[PDB]
């Protein structure tokens, strides 16, 4: 099977380009890798170009896709714009009768401003929370995509936004996935 | 600090397959009618536990036609493929999934070292089964936290 370098992708405004890993760990076979771009929508605007769109791969070996931002500086700069890298592994071989399955890893690509005022190590600790009754309101005041998990359903609150998840109690913790795909500390919620 | 990775998925075979075995078109004699069913794994490897567990899975597939949306199409053959039968994917217990971007928890295991998810597939009758080739293609979507 095939995997990606990473959860995610942090592209800086300014930057040409962007590189992912693909890895086939299987020495005994051959894939079709077919990847693209989709925006919050899932609608494959063109914003964001990845190369190449699609190439073989056989054998164990690792291809790096490139992602360029071709978005004319047009998304906003004050805050993080959320879009999809979707690669698509195709296998490629008879014996008859069976399921042919192909995957697909969507990660998501973080369009990160330049000159931004609060430190991304610092941005979770600001999460703040609304209860009602039978559901929890997470408030982000940070231009960064927060993703919440272990909260004690999970949420993607976005950037100067909020987002609600639905006999409830009263305290509450949760921690988050960093730049790194990996897990901050445990923080309790603040009202 | 190191950037977490995603996970190299797989499904059993390595070629992606499943075998389904014979279809017994004496047996799908009616809409409703299904074949016994065959277990497959898929298997996300080579990633840390917390990514796996916490991604989200579904699956994606053309219906056999409007009228059952969560079986899929035969693969068609050159030769013609088999009729009133498709493909349906069942969890681990049987139930059967949908085929649109409908996606759910993964709810891997640590079952052989490595976060494993188990799956189930067999024949689903649409009207009487007539014999053909009875291929069948779909593409599992993993989408990450």
């Amino acid at each position: 099977g095939v995997a990606l370098g990473a959860t995610r992708v942090i592209y800086p405004a300014g930057q040409k380009q962007e590189q992912l890993a693909v890895t086939n760990n299987d020495e005994n076979s051959t894939y079709l890798i077919q990847s693209w771009v989709e925006n919050a929508d899932g609608v494959k605007d063109g914003r964001f170009i990845v190369t190449p769109p699609l190439f073989a791969m056989k054998g164990k070996k690792e291809n790096t896709l490139r992602i360029l931002d071709a978005t004319n500086n047009q998304l906003p700069q004050d805050r993080e714009s959320l879009f999809w890298m979707n690669v698509k592994a195709i296998p490629s071989m008879l014996t008859e009768n069976t399921l042919q399955l192909a995957i697909i890893s969507r990660i998501k690509l973080y369009y990160r401003p330049a000159k931004l005022a609060l430190p991304p190590d610092q941005a979770a600790e600001k999460l703040r929370f609304r209860r009602s009754a039978n559901s929890l309101t997470l408030i982000n005041p940070t231009p960064y995509y927060l993703t919440v998990t272990e909260l004690n359903e999970n949420a993607l609150v976005p950037p100067m936004g909020e987002s609600t998840v639905k006999d409830a109690g009263s305290n509450i913790t949760y921690r988050t996935i960093n730049d790194y795909g990996a897990l901050t500390p445990k923080m309790t919620g603040v009202m | 600090e190191v950037v977490n990775a995603a996970c190299a998925v797989d499904a059993g075979s390595v070629d992606q397959t499943v075998q389904l075995g014979q279809v017994r078109t004496a047996s799908l004699a009616q809409e409703g009618a299904t074949s016994s069913a065959v277990g497959f794994n898929i298997q996300l490897n080579d990633c840390d536990t917390n990514v796996a567990s916490k991604a989200a899975v579904a699956f994606l597939g053309t219906a056999i036609d409007a009228g059952h949306t969560n079986v899929l199409a035969l693969q068609s053959s050159a030769a013609g493929s088999a009729t009133n039968v498709g493909v349906q994917i069942l969890d681990r217990t049987g139930a059967a999934l949908t085929l649109d971007g409908a996606t759910f928890s993964s709810e891997t295991t640590l079952n052989n070292g490595t976060n494993t998810i188990p799956f189930q597939a067999r024949y689903f009758a649409t009207g009487a089964a007539t014999p053909g080739a009875a291929n069948a293609d779909a593409t599992f979507k993993v989408q990450y936290q």
